[PDB]
């Protein structure tokens, strides 16, 4: 929030990190996908239903009814408008406001796209042009061209373009990949477009950043996504520990106490380097992604040969307890996290059928066309089989950005006066006035709260802020303590 | 992005330089590996006196300059003239300033230790690049075809090589070099085409024999009963129209030119040919790794682009290899840039960052550092 | 169940480790008894730097590591490298945590007192197992064939032994050790097969001579008129197809290899052979127990698996033994795991619980406790 010179509002700026792409295609049993879907099928704006070519029964869209469909505390009908109206206010063009919708339905349809094995062949052949037709139209595509690209992905290995055939299992999976890809991008776009409106000409002198992200969560199962988040947090933490060190040291300087101490951040640098530094996890992760014939297993070994025994924060797992398999544990400030490396290579490659993307790139639906541009502009760079996508501006890592973004962030965080807020969850059971112990205890460790207490206690536990000191105790030598507190907010307590 | 965008990949060849940004799919810059020095004093209209010319301006103006090739058979032979080609690559071709770009370079198969140290000395000390890295060419070609073990038959403009690679380490004692490549091949076509009763008299006749070789040449399988076919005279013939009308016909010689790669005897070479050499490399390697190499004959290089090269090689080594073996000749379409693409991939990779030799490593360890 | 499920059985050999859970019918884990140490610095793609390799990863990657065998002739010779093979067995092969599993181990026939105390020191003090037990190998083989008195001819990869056992107590002064086994036997086949006019040149040729020995080798009875038979050339010959097509033929040598076990003179050994040694063990024992040993020649070990080994031994000792005697050569089918199976039985047994050495016994009595 970019405040002006006077002190009155001037601009805003959003940025999104780590979106749960999986919901779009999946959902746990007690959960559900994004609201939008359920919003739309609610039927408050019936045109929409016919416009998108769907029904009102979610069980027609596998992608979005794997879990739950309705939530009592939510009125999908009301929201739909909220949403709707917001779009408008946000300045979106009707068309775009149309793309959004139309595009959000295509995705539903995709999950309905079905295929079958060609006879005597292990190839995938379309099981009908019922749905494709809709998806095609809704996206400003051609049914055929689409089903081909999907089935007979025309690749470019060597210096040419080699037409490759896919399996049934391969298609279903690629489709899902686009569905997710498209949704994401779109989401990104919306944000940008928002930002665009939120751009004013008026001068800006300062801003107030409000960061909302998740905190270090430990699961019996920790995958790639966990690392990314944990890493974010372990950084954020150090960010604090330092601010505190800086802060602390001012008092002892203001007062005249004689206390020497090392930055509290330092304690964490070990873990961070191991992740973000050159021969660290990410790198080994993002290099192997360049090896056309690497395995998760491959990656794994590379991870060890290089860090195992040589690095302290690096450890081989404890396979048992509440954990599900073995690969590698790390020693974060909050504790030991047991990480499972399986899918990483892929997840990190963001494999997308480029033939299809092609089609998008030349859609009749501008917006859809837009969203893909940046993929279309780096292809120059990865023209032949093997090599480096970055040559043409294509991502080389699933993780290559995350880092870039996380840096651009932690940098923005520095030219800032950090203000901290830790949100807590009392009981899993949803009951006011109650608290499970160990549940809150957990949070406290991973929060930073327990670490702030530590650093405090190093020592001189309780530390009173001066005004907070005046008020409560003035009364003790009332005359002389009040005078002190009033006369100099600090000098007073003195 | 700092260097995600920023990594450069320069593949130095005997005939062509391929260059561009790690990330791209193909080289942003491709140009001859020449440095022309004017034979006389004078100027072009509007320009100043130029001491030197590089790449295409050296080729185009060849009549008034003495042309020189810095890389003889894949090895840098003149370091004054190579620093000139690099300068041209950064500043004119890619138009980047080198002192803020990491640079991945390539070297040849048994490139002398001292050279890898010298181009590092010139990269860091005269171009002041932040960091650099030298990859071996066959090794980038393999890797660009996804794998890590295989044997690459690599063939460009001045050299042919066989580099058996196992889990990434190129095997020094099994590497073979055959000094007959696309350059030799254009000059042989030249003679079998003048010998067809022709004349490549002016320089506009000379240059295009090379464009005939690229467009119309073939590697026939059963080159035996292809000559026999030539004689019955089928519609096998192929006429090319010259810079002007002068429609030249090439029927037969069309494949007599790449049959030189299997029979060096066509050109007074006593060395063995491509397929035998693939094989000999292979019976020079460990026994347990020979099934791997056989199912992974990756081809790269401009001269391996002749259609039907792969089928001839397929059958050439099946019939020399023990029948219990699986033969597999991979020849991708982008192969004239495999090497480069393998570098683009690798250098844009997430894990490569920790192998870049930085000026910190160098100023502290000497050229020895990158030499490995 | 606490330990009914929970007892481990680890049989440490010169060539192979056999491991698994007491209760099972056969070893869950079988793998070479090697520990590889990399000759150079570097990594596999995706892995970290590894200081060491064990079992099959050491065999597969043998070209870049220095391989070492911890057990020479059945005795543990390097304790740093053995603790490495045990670690691998528990944590990677059986994937169990050792500190909650009783462990039955095996040792060799005249295993030095000090070793049985040392592996106990390492089992309890570095692996922290709840309880353990060391059985003698021939003794588990016998017992797995139901009985308690007999003489075991035990023959694996580095040693052969004869261990006369009476009501369970192996008889120290009658035990014979012959250092010629399956390892020696693969290398002799190697030479009689190169000598047949062949070449096991690459490492993929070396390894498979051992798979020829296992699949096609025989112990003929009347090895005399089997050579004679070879000459008339019957359909006695046998061709094996190599990793590739290269069909190698082995007619005769097929049995010249196990005739080495009866004639050590085939390999420049001056020692006596298997059958004479069975016998000599027996005329070194008490007189009254010799009818028992003769009717209970139990065979165990990978190298006693050559078909017709039992018939040759049957007739070999009948014709050395007094005719008043009953000869009986028991050779079960699972014999390459007799030792292990005997341990599985014993350790899963209802009465064995009271012989387990517990950490209570150890922390209180020192390694002496299990040493007996």
């Amino acid at each position: 929030i970019h405040f002006g010179a006077t002190g009155k509002l001037a601009s805003a700026d959003i940025e999104t990190y780590l979106l749960e792409k999986s919901r779009v295609t999946f959902q746990l049993p007690a959960e559900r996908s994004y609201h939008i879907f359920y919003q739309i099928m609610s039927n408050k704006k019936p045109e929409l239903i016919d416009m998108l070519l769907i029904t009102t029964n979610p069980y027609d869209y596998h992608y979005v009814s794997e879990g739950e469909i309705t939530v009592p505390s939510i009125d999908d009908q009301e929201e739909l408008m909220a949403t709707d109206s917001a779009i408008d206010i946000l300045g979106f063009s009707a068309d775009e406001k149309t793309a959004i919708y139309k595009l959000t339905g295509a995705v539903m349809h995709y999950g309905n796209l079905k295929f079958k094995q060609k006879q005597r062949e292990e190839q995938a052949e379309p099981d009908g042009t019922e749905v494709a037709d809709k998806a095609a139209y809704l996206m400003g595509l051609n049914s055929a061209e689409l089903l081909k690209a999907l089935c007979y992905p025309r690749v470019g290995v060597g210096n040419e373009a080699v037409t490759k055939g896919e399996t049934v299992s391969e298609v279903h999976n690629s489709v899902g990949a686009l569905a997710k890809a498209v949704y994401e991008k779109m989401f990104l776009w919306m944000v940008i477009r928002i930002n665009q409106q939120l751009d004013t000409k008026q001068p800006r002198q300062y801003f107030i950043g409000v960061l909302d992200i998740a905190g270090f969560e430990i699961f019996d199962f920790n995958s790639f996504e966990q690392l990314c988040i944990n890493f974010t947090n372990e950084k954020l933490q150090q960010f604090f520990n330092h601010h505190m060190f800086v802060l602390e040291q001012e008092e002892y300087k203001k007062e005249g106490i004689e206390w020497e101490f090392i930055d509290f951040g330092m304690d964490l640098a070990a873990c961070i380097e191991l992740i973000e530094k050159p021969m660290g996890i990410f790198s080994i992760l993002e290099e192997e992604c360049m090896f056309p014939k690497a395995t998760d297993t491959s990656f794994k070994n590379k991870l060890y040969d290089e860090h195992l025994g040589k690095s302290n924060n690096f450890q081989k797992p404890k396979p048992a307890k509440g954990k599900a398999e073995a690969h590698f544990s790390l020693v974060h400030y909050a504790g030991t996290v047991d990480y499972n490396i399986s899918g990483w290579l892929e997840k990190n490659k963001d494999p997308l059928n480029e033939t299809v993307i092609g089609l998008y790139q030349k859609s009749s639906v501008k917006t859809l066309a837009l969203l893909f541009a940046t993929y279309g502009g780096e292809a120059e760079g990865g023209g032949g089989k093997k090599g480096g996508k970055k040559k043409g501006s294509s991502f080389q890592t699933v993780s290559a950005l995350f880092r870039e973004n996380l840096n651009k962030l932690m940098a923005n965080l520095r030219s800032t006066h950090p203000h901290f807020v830790r949100c807590i969850i009392p009981n899993e059971t949803k009951t006011p006035g109650a608290m499970e112990h160990e549940l809150v205890l957990h949070q406290l460790r991973c929060n930073g709260v327990l670490e702030g207490i530590r650093i405090c206690r190093k020592g001189f536990p309780s530390r009173v802020l001066y005004a907070d000191f005046k008020q409560r105790y003035r009364v003790l030598n009332a005359s002389a303590i009040p005078e002190g507190q009033f006369m100099d907010s600090k000098k007073a307590s003195e | 992005d700092e260097d995600e965008t920023t990594a450069l990949v320069c593949d130095n060849g005997s005939g062509l330089v391929k260059a561009g940004f790690a990330g791209d799919d193909a080289p942003r810059a491709v140009f001859p590996s020449i440095v022309g020095r004017p034979r006389h004093q004078g100027v072009m209209v509007g320009m100043g006196q130029k001491d030197s010319y590089v790449g295409d301006e050296a080729q185009s103006k060849r009549g008034i300059l003495t042309l020189k090739y810095p890389i003889e058979h894949g090895i840098i032979t003149n370091w004054d003239d190579m620093e000139k080609i690099w300068h041209h690559t950064f500043y004119n071709e890619l138009r980047v300033a080198p002192e803020e770009h990491p640079t991945l370079l390539t070297e040849a198969p048994l490139n002398p230790k001292a050279n890898r140290e010298k181009m590092t000395q010139i990269m860091f000390e005269t171009f002041n690049v932040p960091a650099m890295y030298v990859a071996i060419q066959a090794v980038l070609s393999l890797y660009a075809s996804g794998r890590t073990t295989g044997i690459v038959l690599d063939s460009g403009d001045g050299v042919t090589h066989n580099v058996p690679i196992y889990e990434g380490y190129a095997l020094p004692h099994a590497i073979m070099r055959l000094d007959l490549a696309g350059r030799d091949l254009t000059d042989y076509l030249m003679k079998i085409l003048t010998e067809r009763g022709y004349s490549f008299v002016t320089t506009a006749e000379r240059e295009i024999v090379r464009d005939i070789k690229e467009k119309l040449c073939y590697v026939a399988l059963d080159f035996e009963n292809e000559m026999a076919t030539a004689a019955s005279s089928s519609s096998l013939e192929k006429s090319y129209e010259l810079p002007d009308g002068q429609v030249i016909t090439i029927g037969n010689e069309r494949f007599r030119c790449p049959e030189t790669l299997f029979q060096p005897s066509f050109i007074g070479m006593e060395s063995a040919g491509i397929h035998e050499t693939t094989y000999n490399s292979i019976m020079k390697c460990d026994i347990d790794i020979r099934k791997d190499l056989y199912a992974n004959n990756v081809m790269s290089g401009g001269t391996t682009m002749y259609p039907g090269i792969a089928d001839r090689m397929q059958k050439e080594i099946t019939a020399l290899a023990p029948s219990t073996m699986k033969i597999k000749i991979i020849a991708p379409p982008e192969r004239k840039y495999s090497v480069w693409i393998g570098g683009s991939i690798l250098a844009s990779l997430s894990t490569f960052q920790q192998m870049w030799i930085t000026k910190q490593e160098y100023d502290e360890a000497g050229p020895s550092i990158v030499h490995r």
